[PDB]
C-alpha cells in the first residue's frame, strides 16, 4: 500500500487507511516541512503509531539531512513494547518491498533493572539496588582492579563490551527489549550499554519520558548529537505532571534521619580512607581545584569551580549544616509555608550557607562519593536526594516554591512531616527539549483542547488540528446521565457527595447497566475515600448484593500487589461468562497503566467528574502561579485537569481493531457546555443533544439497543 | 525538641518542647530548667565538664547538634573577617581560595588550638580593618535592606 | 456437558449440533468452559449460539472455535429469520466425515 502523499510517496503495511489517517499524515508532513514544533491529537490508541512511523521513515528517506533520527517516547515500557512490535512489522514490510536490507537501525532503551544479564542483580528488582550494584561492578576502581585481575567478582559483560562493541557497532536491525537481552547474552555484552552506544548511530530510538526529561539522566543520552531530530511524545497528555515530577523533590523526617545516619557512615569511611590510602585519593583535590547525576539542565548547569567546599571534611561539614537547617525548618509546627526565594535567603542568613557554594553541592557530592569507593549508592541514596534538592534550591526559584507540611493529610496528628519542593510550571524543565530539538510532535490521544497546552508549555505551535475517527460503523456511542429515576440532580459535588439519594442513583444505574452490558465493565470514581463511602452505602443497602448476583465485583486498593491480583482475576472473569465490574480511581496508577481492548472494559462508567481535593496545598501553588503567569483562570485549569483525566480514563475502550464499546458518564456536570467543549473532539462529535442528558432508564435502553446494533457483523 | 532530653534533667523534654537549647563554649546541650541549675550553684560551670563560663555563656539556639552549634557560632564570628566580595579579585582561583582558608580556619578553631588562628587573625586585622572590613560592614546593611524588599 | 454426554455415543457419520438460545449474559459454571471447548472440538460437536440482547465474548469464542456461528437478536422478525436459517443442514467442513 503506497500512498501518494502530497509531500511524497509513503509506504504503508496495512491494506486500507481511514480519512482521519490521511488528515493526520498531511498535517504531520506540514509540521515536518515547517520544521517547527507542534502538537496534534489522534483518537485511536493503535494505528496512529504505524501512520506516524511510516510517515517519519518516508520523510527520512526523502530528506535524510533534514531529520537525523526519530526519538519516539511512550509512557511505560509495556506500552513501548507494542510500539517496537509495530516498528518491526513496518520494517519487515518495507524490506520485503525493497528486496534488500537498508542502513536503518531501530532500538528501545530501558532500565538496567528491566533488562540485564548479571545473575547477581537478576534476583533483585528494586531499581536503586540495580543501579548501585551495576555502578559497583562497573566502577572505575573495579575496572582498574580488573586490570590487575585480582580475585574479586568482576562483571565480565561490560569489559567484553568495551573490548568489542567499541570497535564494532551493530550493523542494523530491530531489537525489542527481550530480544536485546538474548543478543547481549549471546555476544557477552550489555543489552543496556550496547543500545546506549548505538544511540550515536541509530535511526530510531524509543524510551519513556524519564529517559528524556529529568536532567540527571536525560541529558547524557540526549546530548547535542540529535541537534535536528524528530522527537515525538505519544499519548503524552499527562506530560505536565511527569515534567513537574522530574523536578519536585520530597524531603521527609524519616528520609532526613536516614541521611544523617548515612552522613555518619560517610565520616567514618573518610577516616578509614585517611588512615589507609590518602595521597592517591587526595589527587581528587588537585583535579577539583583545576575544575546520581546533576539536576541542572544544559544552560543552567555550571562547572566553574566547586566553591568553598574543596575537601572531604569541608563538604561533610557543609552537608551537616544544611541538613541541620532542613531538620529544624521541618520540625517547626505551623501552617503550610511557601518560600521559594525566602528559603534560600533564610538559609544563608541563619546558617551562613552561601547560594553559590550551595549550587555545586550535588556535583561535588557525586565526585567526593566516587572517591570514597563506597560499596553502592543505594545506601546513601537519601543523601543524594537531599543534595539534589540543596543544589536545585540554590540553582533557581523563579518558577518554583518550597512548601512545608508539618502535618500530613488524612492524619489529625502524625510525627512524619514532609517538605515538598513541587514545581509550578513545566515549561522550565521542558525548555531544553524544545530549544535543542528542531521540532517536537506531542502526539496524544484523548487530548483536552490544545489551546491550553501552548500556555502551560512555552512554545509556538505550527499546527493545531483535532482528528476525528471515521469508520463505516459507529464504534463508540458515548452518553452522559445526569438525571436519575427520581429526576434528581446527580452531580458528584463535594457538598453533594454525602447525598444518599445520589449514591442510590449511582448504585441503581450500575445495577441496571451491569444487567444489560456484556461481560467486562470498569467504573472509575473520583477518590479512594469517595469510592469506599459509596461502596459502604451500597453494602448497607441491597443494591450491592444484587450487583454481586448479576456479575462479579472487584475493587481497587492503593497496594500494588492487591491491584495486580485483582486485575489478573478480572481478566479471567472477562474471558469467562461471569463478567466483572472493576471499581477503580481515576488517579489510580492502574487506570493509566491498564489498556482496555475488545471484550475488556466494554462499557466505561465514570462516576462523578474527576476532581482533586481542594485542600492539597501543592496544587494551590501550581494553580495560582498559572493564574499569575500565562493567565489561566483557576476554574479553567481545574476543569481542564478534570476533563483531561476523564478523557484519559475513558478513551481506552476504543483501543483498536474497531471494537465496539460505550462510555457512560454518570454526572450531569459533563452535560455542561464547558465540559463538552473541553472534551476531545472525536468523542464530542459522536455525542449528541438527544442522548446528552438521558435518564438512567433511558440510558440503559439506548445502551441495550446500541449493543444490539454492534453485535451484528459489518 | 525531638531530643530525648538534657543529660541530667532529661525530664524537661517529655515535659514539653517550649524550651530551647542554650549554646556555650562547651558546645554542650542545656535547657532553661538546667540554666537555673547552672546559675544557682557555680554560676557558669558545666555540670559534668565543669568548663568555666564568664557570664553563663548562654544564648538561645534550636540546633540539636552541639557540633553544629559551635561551628555556626564560630562561622558567625569568622564572617566578620574575610568578608570582601568576590569581584574584588579578578583571579579565578582567588575567588574561592580565600573561602577555603576561611573554612579551614573555622575547622581549626572548632577543635585545635586557636592561638595560631588568633595570631593570624591579628595579622589580617592590621591590613583589612583599614578598608575592606569597614566597607563591607557598611555595605552589608544596604544590601540586606535591598534584598529584604 | 449434558449435551456432550448424550452426543458422545452418537454415530460418527451424523452431524452433532447444538443451538444455545442464550438469554442471560452471565454463565455461572462449576468448571472453566475453556477446557470444555477443547473436548467439544475433539468431539466435533458443532455449537452455534444465538445470543439475546448481548454479544457474549465466551460464546463468541465458543462459536468461532467450535465452527458454529454467533448471532444476536435485532428483533423478533430477525429471530424468526435466524432460527429459520439454522433449520437448514449446515455445510460439512474438513473436520466433518461421511
Ligand atoms: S555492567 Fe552490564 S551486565 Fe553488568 S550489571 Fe551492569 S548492565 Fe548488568
Ligand atoms: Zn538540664
Ligand atoms: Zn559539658
Amino acid at each position: 500500500m503506497k500512498l501518494n502523499v502530497d509531500g511524497l510517496l509513503v509506504y504503508f503495511p496495512y491494506d486500507y487507511i481511514y480519512p482521519e489517517q490521511f488528515s493526520y499524515m498531511r498535517e504531520l508532513k506540514r509540521t515536518l516541512d515547517a520544521k517547527g514544533h507542534g502538537v496534534l491529537e489522534m483518537p485511536s490508541g493503535t494505528g496512529k503509531t504505524v501512520s506516524l512511523l511510516a510517515l517519519i521513515m518516508a520523510y527520512q528517506r526523502a530528506y535524510p539531512l533534514e531529520v537525523t533520527k526519530l526519538i519516539y517516547c511512550s509512557r511505560t515500557v509495556p506500552e513501548i513494547e507494542k510500539v517496537i512490535e509495530e516498528l518491526r512489522k513496518l520494517l519487515n514490510f518495507y524490506e520485503k518491498q525493497e528486496g534488500e536490507k537498508l542502513p536503518f537501525l531501530g532500538l528501545a532503551l530501558s532500565s538496567r533493572k528491566n533488562l540485564c544479564i548479571h545473575p547477581e542483580v537478576t534476583p533483585l528488582r528494586f531499581g536503586k539496588d540495580v543501579d548501585g550494584k551495576c555502578h559497583s561492578l562497573t566502577a572505575s576502581y573495579v575496572r582498574a582492579q580488573y586490570q590487575h585481575d585480582t580475585s574479586l567478582p568482576h562483571c565480565r559483560f561490560y569489559e567484553e563490551f568495551d573490548a568489542h562493541g567499541r570497535e564494532v557497532p551493530l550493523p542494523a536491525g530491530i531489537y525489542n527489549l527481550d530480544d536485546l537481552k538474548a543478543l547481549g547474552r549471546r555476544q557477552g555484552w550489555c543489552p543496556y550499554f550496547l543500545a546506549r552506544y548505538s544511540i550515536l548511530h541509530a535511526n530510531v530510538v524509543v524510551y519513556s519520558y524519564h529517559y528524556l526529561l529529568d536532567p540527571k539522566i536525560a541529558d547524557l543520552v540526549s546530548k547535542e548529537l540529535a541537534r535536528k531530530a524528530v522527537v515525538v511524545f505519544d499519548e503524552a497528555h499527562n506530560i505536565d505532571n511527569v515534567c513537574i515530577d522530574s523536578m519536585s523533590v520530597n524531603l521527609t523526617r524519616r528520609t532526613l534521619d536516614r541521611c544523617q545516619g548515612n552522613l555518619e557512615t560517610l565520616q567514618k569511611t573518610v577516616l578509614r580512607i585517611k588512615e589507609t590510602d590518602e595521597q592517591r585519593l587526595r589527587d581528587e583535590y588537585r583535579r577539583l581545584v583545576e575544575g546520581a547525576n546533576p539536576v541542572l539542565p544544559d544552560e543552567v548547569l555550571q562547572e566553574a569551580v566547586p566553591g568553598s567546599i574543596r575537601t572531604a571534611e569541608h563538604f561533610l561539614g557543609f552537608l551537616r549544616r544544611l541538613l541541620e537547617y532542613v531538620k529544624w525548618r521541618l520540625r517547626v509546627q505551623h501552617v503550610v509555608q511557601e518560600s521559594p526565594p525566602a528559603f534560600l535567603s533564610g538559609l544563608a542568613q541563619r546558617v551562613c550557607i552561601q547560594r553559590k557554594p550551595l549550587r555545586f553541592c550535588a556535583e561535588r557530592l557525586r565526585s567526593l562519593l566516587h572517591t570514597l569507593e563506597i560499596t553502592d549508592l543505594a545506601d546513601f541514596s537519601p543523601l543524594t536526594l537531599l543534595a539534589n534538592f540543596a543544589t536545585l534550591v540554590s540553582t533557581y526559584a523563579k518558577g518554583f516554591t518550597i512548601i512545608i507540611e508539618p502535618f500530613d493529610d488524612r492524619t489529625p496528628t502524625i510525627a512524619n512531616p514532609i517538605l515538598h519542593f513541587s514545581c509550578m510550571d513545566a515549561s522550565l524543565a521542558i525548555k531544553p527539549v524544545f530549544e535543542r530539538f528542531q521540532s517536537v510532535i506531542i502526539t496524544s490521544g484523548t487530548l483536552s483542547p490544545l489551546d491550553i497546552y501552548p500556555k502551560i508549555l512555552d512554545f509556538h505551535p505550527v499546527t493545531m488540528a483535532t482528528f476525528t475517527m471515521t469508520l463505516a460503523r459507529v464504534c463508540l456511542c458515548p452518553m452522559i446521565i445526569g438525571r436519575g429515576n427520581d429526576q434528581v440532580a446527580i452531580s458528584s459535588k463535594f457538598e453533594t457527595r454525602e447525598d444518599i439519594a445520589v449514591i442510590r442513583n449511582y448504585g441503581n444505574l450500575l445495577l441496571e447497566m451491569s444487567a444489560v452490558v456484556p461481560d467486562g465493565i470498569v467504573a472509575f470514581f473520583t477518590s479512594y475515600q469517595y469510592m469506599e463511602s459509596t461502596v459502604a452505602s451500597w453494602y448497607e443497602q441491597g443494591i450491592l448484593e444484587n450487583i454481586q448476583r448479576n456479575k462479579l465485583l472487584f475493587i481497587e486498593t492503593q497496594d500494588g500487589a492487591e491491584t495486580s491480583v485483582a486485575l489478573e482475576k478480572y481478566q479471567e472473569a472477562c474471558e469467562n461468562g461471569r463478567g466483572a465490574i472493576l471499581l477503580s480511581v481515576a488517579r489510580g496508577k492502574v487506570s493509566e497503566g491498564i489498556d482496555f481492548v475488545h471484550h475488556y472494559g466494554r462499557a466505561v462508567i465514570m462516576f462523578g467528574v474527576p476532581y482533586v481535593y481542594t485542600q492539597s496545598r501543592i496544587l494551590k501553588a501550581r494553580l495560582e502561579y498559572l493564574r499569575d503567569q500565562f493567565q489561566i483562570r483557576e476554574n479553567d485549569f481545574l476543569t481542564f485537569d478534570a476533563m483531561r483525566h476523564a478523557a484519559q480514563c475513558v478513551g481506552r475502550a476504543i483501543r483498536g481493531k474497531t471494537d465496539y464499546g460505550l462510555m457512560v458518564f454518570a454526572d450531569k456536570r459533563f452535560a455542561r457546555g464547558d465540559k463538552r467543549g473541553k472534551l476531545p473532539r472525536w468523542i464530542q462529535e459522536h455525542l449528541t443533544d438527544a442522548n446528552l442528558n438521558l435518564t438512567v432508564d433511558e440510558g440503559v435502553q439506548v445502551a441495550k439497543y446500541f449493543l444490539r446494533q454492534m453485535a451484528q457483523p459489518f | 525538641m525531638d531530643d530525648q532530653g538534657c543529660p541530667r534533667c532529661k525530664t524537661t523534654k517529655y515535659r514539653n518542647p517550649s524550651l530551647k537549647l542554650m549554646v556555650n563554649v562547651c558546645g554542650h546541650t542545656l535547657c532553661e530548667s538546667c540554666v537555673d541549675l547552672l546559675f544557682v550553684r557555680g554560676a557558669g560551670n558545666c555540670p559534668e565538664c565543669g568548663t568555666p563560663l564568664r557570664k553563663s555563656n548562654f544564648r538561645v539556639q534550636l540546633f540539636e547538634d552541639p557540633t553544629v552549634d559551635k561551628e555556626v557560632e564560630i562561622r558567625k564570628k569568622v564572617l566578620k573577617i574575610y568578608n570582601k566580595r568576590e569581584e574584588d579579585f579578578p583571579s579565578l582561583r582567588e575567588y574561592n581560595d580565600f573561602l577555603e582558608e576561611v573554612e579551614e580556619i573555622v575547622f581549626n578553631l572548632t577543635n585545635n588550638v586557636d592561638l595560631d588562628n588568633t595570631k593570624k587573625k591579628m595579622e589580617i586585622y592590621q591590613k583589612e580593618n583599614k578598608d575592606v572590613i569597614q566597607k563591607n560592614k557598611l555595605k552589608l546593611t544596604r544590601e540586606q535592606e535591598e534584598l529584604e524588599e | 456437558s449434558i449435551a456432550m454426554q448424550t452426543l458422545k455415543h452418537m454415530p460418527g457419520h451424523t452431524s452433532r449440533e447444538v443451538l444455545i438460545i442464550f438469554s442471560s449474559l452471565t454463565t455461572c459454571d462449576p468448571s472453566n468452559i475453556y477446557d470444555l471447548i477443547k473436548t467439544l472440538k475433539a468431539a466435533k460437536i458443532r455449537v452455534s449460539v444465538i445470543g439475546l440482547s448481548a454479544e457474549v465474548r465466551v460464546c463468541t469464542v465458543l462459536a468461532r472455535e467450535t465452527g458454529g456461528t454467533y448471532h444476536v437478536i435485532l428483533d423478533e422478525s430477525h429471530y424468526k429469520e435466524l432460527l429459520t436459517h439454522h433449520v437448514s443442514p449446515p455445510p460439512a467442513s474438513s473436520s466433518s466425515e461421511c
